[PDB]
């Protein structure tokens, strides 16, 4: 890729040492670059050193062969960001799911007591008070820990809260639960998305088998961004 | 008796010899028990020729994305080599639900093995390696026309000596999102090794049915840098690249293509559950299809009619039953209401049949191309316009509607097409006993059901599932129960539903005892003529009570395995706990 | 009276009984004081009100609903498996539909009658090794070769499958009716035996005919156990007394 | 305080967080080693432990090198020097 | 001052004359007027505003006296909720349409809605025998792509007098 780099940019001020000191100069750039990434990893260093160096040899054109440096500062890019991932959107599920892995995603960090402060919205008839909140706000963050353990009636009720209209007096469009909403709460669990305390060959019919999500924040926040939905102001109370 | 008490009995039901009749086919006599019995073996006939030529093209359909898929995959696993050549091929197949057959190529003095792999078939690292060197020894002893080896790695060593073949094993990991990826990122980092050998050619194929962020986050990092050496992605899921819902709803208009129409609400129900599930719509397209046909055939009498040869058995009850339709009530408006014939009008208002029994057969020769013209739209969008993301039932669903220039607009690449993309279509009289439709929630009712809310409204309302009688009291045994008191497990859950969370079971009884009539079922106690033992309960002066807690403790133990009721406080079981909402 | 809910059964129904009620308000009240019965009075008043109290329009209910037949019969003719969810004892149900008048209705329309293994699923000692050998001499299939056998897989899903390829090259007739009672029962629940009762659907020569009891049964199956049973669902309840089952079940003090 | 330290993303931080655990800084919460025969390495070699099984960043590690045996061995010529006291 | 609304004053007193005016405004019978301000006597305290109960009231159960009137023609459908509307000094409909959906939760297993809705046979609007083959599925269910056979006729006959 190089040797045919050389002919390809009509270079003719070139011998043996004239490939070799660029070629010892990019290893002391991955290495000066990327020793505070790896380590002190020959391994490392290797499979780095294998990737960047055809986007290296594509940025000599005539006369960065002689010097070091604005060959350097004409491959900034590939010196500042590692770029060793596998790479839009974020996930193919669809809509009611999303919101099952959001529902369940705030109901497993969220402590029981305060969704009638968040979520009640409706008229009341009978005399009634709501959750009054939390007082003060914890800056411990929770949702950096483990989550929590809810029931799937909780999961349920908070689904059909942040579930978005659909649909005059007979449709009574708050949406209830049919099998489309259970069988895609199934395949969340197949899908290893929301995950349960996995006793072997658990039934999932008791009323004692509980359910968390086992996905970070970091997915929930694209997939709240997919279906445009408000998740950051849920956990603005915390920090 | 003692045969409900051990699981599968297996009966084979006796049988009368015959009974000599036509009842071999389900369907029922229609418009009120009128119709004739030739009409409905043609009937039967017709649903079961419009059947088989619907699923003789989605068979074709469903039996050629696997020969698109066969030809998709063996391409970018073979053709290419990399300098490195101390890598294994990879391709993650993005989307894809672990049903696929994979072909291996001929490629003579090498073989090519593959060795698919399980969550259930993966435990730990030396059962993935004893399946997958079983796997090789035996799909390389079988495919050649002795002694025993051990199973690990040391036979991808020795191949090239034990048969004389240089190896290229292809693995197949099932569900990527269902395995340990620290069983698997431990399992390449096993099969890294191999590379050393002179003669294999690994190569790893990955079914994900989620996105690529979520194995990538999961595996260690060092083999995410093996896996970044030669790694293609292919998207394999039947929503990217509307071709085979382009094909299966074509095709349903091929059997349709004049005999029947599709409603507005009916496509738009099929885009909204097509659309709330991804991984299958393929099957939930056709088992939404074929129980509107299904529903059809065994309701409608007038498909007997979509047949241009059975138009002479017009009886006077069809001539009643299609009188009745509005779209022929505004066309009777419209004979009155823009001029005045009269003896036309009075003809065909109800006296003259002859005129309205020929009068519909000029009906079926009309055509009205929505699907005959839709192809056109489809043709012009793929190959003169090259835009291959369009959905045909969406773009049916418009073109029904009317509004298919803001679909087309969608878009903004025909701009100055918007003309001959263009189609106005009108009703043709006589739709509205012609059209596959859904107004009375039957493919909600039986096919996507709110199952909960269907459980809580029978148990709360219950008047909708049993009757009340008139009659039928005197010679019965409740007569004067059926009408002041509910149905115990019904009349429960009214204090189910109003209650706390934490239910006490004593003031959940008090509360149940004190819903019953008492001084009827004292009096109705004593009814029984051949026992003895119910009377004299009756002679104990705490005969309520001890007949309230026996159907107190019924209907609560039978809640109980329903799902409604949690016993909490095991070893005390008093205070239940209420874990089912209506209306949730 | 003594709910103090301002909302009923919605979400916010949900998040309003769910509060937190002090010490005193709370009744600890045993069920000792409850009046104590034998067992033989309880089973007494148990099957005298089982079958007189809305016996007449029980009855009623059930010939409504037994002019629905054809329809059942013409669902699993098409290909689809059967769902009967619905408060009450659905057994009755399904012993006078597919013993009586299904089977011979196949029997006749093809032309011994149709073979149909009933399966007692609210019997928690329901195991599908003993179940499959009950199937597998109804059909006697094939058995597994060397070579499609597998290292230490399980038998039953490879013969499934097995059968499964097999019945795509045969006609299209029912060769077995497969009556599942209480199909979300507590040895039937479990995933092995979905895998199972799913795979078996997925033949066109076998119509299922099942029944559910518990209320969350809908999420025991996911995209592809719900695919390969492809059900239809048909809510019959009809408010039966449910007495056979309440027998394996506990009824203690 | 002040030529400065280049913060890192959490998109490498995860190289460097497993190269701490292939160094034995890190152990897991409650893990055992080795174990003592060779039927208790199989029969957990069957078993499917549950810090396996949740996501990577939420693993509830444990030091090997408490603060205080940091704070002798570092030299008190580093720019993180003063952070290893509290 | 104008009044914007009747269901807003909180905790306003309200005797039985107002509501037995208001039931004998929409000719409500007897026995249903004696459940409406018997069920008053019930609920008195919690209540936050008693113009919506009263209000939701007289149109769920006047959906269930009048149940074959509504079947021939639509416009009684508006005039009972307009009329409610202009009697509650409402200028939205939509305000009357939730009053109905908040109170008929509030009255589903009620004893008198229980056996007053046999006594008319309204079962939610669809009766008896089209609503029990409505639940099982059937196919064979009347759907209303037609129209009703007691209204076909009275189609035919308001034709013979615009020729006549």
């Amino acid at each position: 890729c190089l040797r045919k780099r050389i002919i390809e940019e009509q270079i003719t001020d070139c011998t043996d040492d004239q490939f070799q000191n660029v070629a010892a100069n990019f290893i002391h750039l991955i290495v000066q670059a990327f020793h505070s990434y790896t380590g002190n990893d020959i391994f490392a260093l290797n499979d780095l050193i294998d990737f960047k160096w055809p986007k290296y040899v594509s940025r000599i054109t005539k006369e960065n062969i002689f010097e070091p440096l604005a060959l350097y500062k004409s491959a900034i890019k590939l010196f500042l960001s590692t770029d060793d991932n596998l790479s839009s959107q974020t996930y193919d599920l669809s809509i009611i799911s999303k919101y099952l892995l959001i529902a369940s995603y705030i109901c497993s960090y969220l402590e029981p007591r305060y969704d009638a402060s968040i979520f009640s919205r409706k008229t009341r008839i009978i005399q009634g008070r709501a959750a009054y909140g939390r007082r003060k706000k914890k800056e411990v963050n929770p949702r950096y820990l483990q989550p929590s353990l809810f029931a799937i009636e909780r999961l349920l009720a908070i689904f059909q809260a942040i579930f978005p209209i659909q649909g005059a007096l007979r449709e009574e469009s708050l949406m209830k639960a049919n099998i489309e909403v259970f069988q895609n709460l199934s395949e969340l669990h197949t899908l290893k998305l929301i995950a349960t305390t996995m006793n072997k060959n658990i039934d999932y019919l008791s009323p004692k088998v509980r359910w968390k999500v086992n996905v970070p924040w970091e997915i929930i926040k694209e997939i709240s961004e997919s279906v445009h939905f408000n998740i950051s102001d849920y956990f603005s109370d915390i920090h | 008796f003692a045969d409900a008490q051990r699981s599968h009995y297996t009966v084979y039901p006796s049988l009368p010899q015959s009974n000599k009749n036509d009842k071999h086919i389900p369907f029922v006599k229609l418009l009120s028990g009128k119709e004739s019995e030739v009409n409905v073996e043609k009937r039967w006939e017709l649903y079961h020729q419009l059947h088989s030529h619907f699923h003789d093209q989605v068979d074709h359909i469903i039996d050629n994305i696997e020969a698109d898929l066969k030809a998709e995959i063996s391409d970018l696993l073979y053709s290419e080599t990399t300098q490195k050549r101390r890598c294994f091929n990879t391709i993650f197949l993005l989307g894809s639900d672990s049903t696929t057959k994979i072909e291996l190529k001929d490629e003579s003095s090498r073989y090519n093995v593959l060795i698919e792999l399980t969550p259930k078939e993966s435990p730990n690292v030396r059962m993935m390696l004893r399946r997958s060197m079983y796997k090789l020894y035996s799909a390389a002893d079988a495919e050649e026309h002795n002694n025993d080896v051990s199973y690990d790695l040391s036979l991808v060593e020795n191949f090239k000596r034990l048969f004389g073949k240089d190896l290229a094993m292809v693995f197949n990991f099932k569900d990527v999102d269902s395995i340990n990826f620290n069983t698997l990122d431990n399992f390449i980092i096993l099969l890294k090794s191999a590379f050393k050998y002179d003669h294999v050619k690994i190569s790893l194929i990955f079914n994900i049915n989620t996105n690529l962020s979520n194995i990538e986050k999961n595996l260690r990092q060092s083999t995410i840098r093996l896996l970044k050496r030669n790694y293609h992605k292919l998207d394999v899921s039947s929503n990217k690249g509307f071709k085979y819902g382009n094909q299966i709803f074509q095709s349903f208009l091929d059997t349709v293509d004049g005999k029947l129409n599709l409603s507005d609400r009916f496509v738009e129900f099929i885009l909204s559950k097509m659309a709330n599930n991804t991984n299958h719509n393929l099957q939930l397209l056709t088992k939404m299809l074929d129980y509107s046909l299904m529903s059809y055939f065994f309701q409608n009498a007038f498909s007997v009619f979509i047949d241009p040869v059975n138009v002479d058995f017009l009886n006077d009850d069809y001539l009643k039953i299609l009188s009745r339709c509005p779209t022929f009530m505004f066309f009777v408006e419209g004979l009155i209401k823009q001029h005045a014939p009269a003896d036309e009008i009075l003809s065909l208002l109800t006296n003259k049949n002859r005129g309205l029994e020929e009068f519909f057969v000029e009906f079926l020769v009309r055509e009205n191309p929505i699907n005959g013209h839709a192809k056109f739209v489809a043709r012009f969008l793929e190959e003169e316009l090259n835009i291959t993301n369009f959905n045909l039932i969406e773009l049916y669903h418009n073109l029904l509607i009317g509004k298919l220039d803001s679909y087309l607009d969608r878009w903004s690449a025909c701009k100055e097409y918007k003309d001959r993309l263009h189609f106005e279509p009108i009703d043709t009289i006589f739709q509205e006993l012609f059209t596959l439709d859904n107004r009375s929630g039957l493919l909600t009712q039986s096919i996507f059901p709110s199952y909960k809310s269907n459980i809580e409204d029978n148990l709360l309302s219950w008047e909708q599932v049993l009757p009340s009688l008139d009659k039928e009291n005197y010679d019965t045994l409740s007569g004067d129960l059926d009408k002041i008191m509910a149905p115990v497990l019904g009349q429960l859950f009214k204090l189910y539903r109003e209650a706390n969370m934490t239910i006490n079971i004593y003031d959940f009884y008090i509360a149940f005892r004190e819903t019953l009539p008492k001084e009827e079922i004292l009096n109705f106690i004593r009814k029984d003529p051949s026992n003895t033992k119910l009377l004299e309960l009756a002679e104990t002066p705490d005969a309520f009570d001890k007949v309230a807690l026996i159907l107190f403790m019924q209907a609560i133990f039978a809640f109980e395995n329903m799902g409604l009721i949690k016993f909490q406080s095991t070893k005390s079981y008093d205070l239940v706990e209420k874990c089912v909402w209506r209306g949730i | 009276t003594k709910s103090a809910s301002s909302f009923l059964d919605t979400f916010e129904g949900y998040f309003d009984q769910r509060k937190i009620v002090r010490t005193n308000a709370k009744s600890r009240h045993t069920m000792s004081m409850a009046p104590d019965v034998t067992r033989e009075e309880f089973s007494l008043v148990s099957n005298f009100f089982n079958e007189n109290f809305q016996k007449r329009p029980r009855q009623k209910l059930f010939e409504i609903q037994k002019k629905m037949f054809p329809q059942y019969w013409f669902e699993l003719t098409q290909g689809f498996s059967l769902l009967f969810y619905g408060v009450g004892s659905k057994r009755n149900f399904l012993e006078e539909f597919a013993i009586d008048y299904l089977s011979p209705k196949i029997a006749y329309s093809q032309l011994n009658s149709i073979p149909c293994l009933i399966l007692n699923g609210y019997n928690p000692s329901c195991n599908y090794r003993d179940v499959f050998k009950e199937i597998t001499d109804l059909l006697v299939p094939a058995e597994l070769t060397r070579s499609e056998t597998k290292y230490w897989g399980n038998h039953v899903i490879l013969q499934i499958q097995k059968m499964i390829d097999f019945y795509k090259n045969q006609p299209l007739d029912i060769k077995l009716i497969l009556v599942v009672h209480n199909l979300d029962g507590p040895s039937i629940r479990k995933n092995t035996f979905q895998t199972m009762l799913s795979f078996l659907s997925v033949i066109r020569q076998i119509a299922i005919v099942a029944s559910t009891d518990h209320i969350y049964a809908p999420l025991l199956w996911d995209n592809m156990k719900a695919q390969n049973y492809n059900f239809v669902f048909h809510d019959i309840s009809n408010f039966e007394p449910s007495t056979v089952e309440s027998t394996f079940q506990d009824v203690m003090k | 305080r002040i030529n400065t330290i280049k913060l890192w993303l959490k998109k490498d931080v995860k190289n460097v967080w497993e190269n701490l655990v292939q160094l034995d800084f890190f152990t897991e919460k409650s893990a055992v080693g080795l174990r003592d025969n060779a039927t208790a390495a199989f029969y957990a070699s069957n078993y499917q432990f549950q810090g396996t099984m949740i996501p990577f960043d939420l693993r509830s590690y444990q030091m090997q090198i408490i603060l205080q045996e940091l704070r002798r061995i570092i030299p008190k010529s580093n720019m993180y020097y003063s952070w290893t006291q509290l | 001052r104008i009044p914007n609304s009747l269901l807003v004053k909180k905790y306003c007193k309200m005797t039985t004359e107002e509501i037995i005016r208001l039931c004998n405004d929409f000719e409500l019978p007897r026995e249903v007027a004696y459940k409406i301000v018997d069920e008053y006597n019930i609920n008195a305290s919690r209540l936050v505003c008693p113009w919506q109960l009263v209000c939701g009231l007289v149109l769920n159960c006047t959906f269930i006296v009048f149940n074959e009137r509504r079947r021939k023609d639509p416009r009684i459908d508006h005039f009972i909720v307009s009329k409610m509307c202009s009697l509650m000094l409402t200028s939205k409909v939509d305000d009357v349409i939730e009053c109905v959906k908040l109170v008929k939760e509030l009255i589903i297993g009620e004893k008198w809605f229980r056996d007053l809705q046999i006594r008319y046979d309204d079962f939610d609007g669809i009766r008896y025998d089209e609503i029990i083959f409505r639940k099982l599925g059937s196919m064979l269910q009347t759907t209303n792509i037609l129209v009703t056979d007691d209204q076909y006729n009275i189609w035919k006959k308001r034709i013979e007098m615009d020729l006549a």
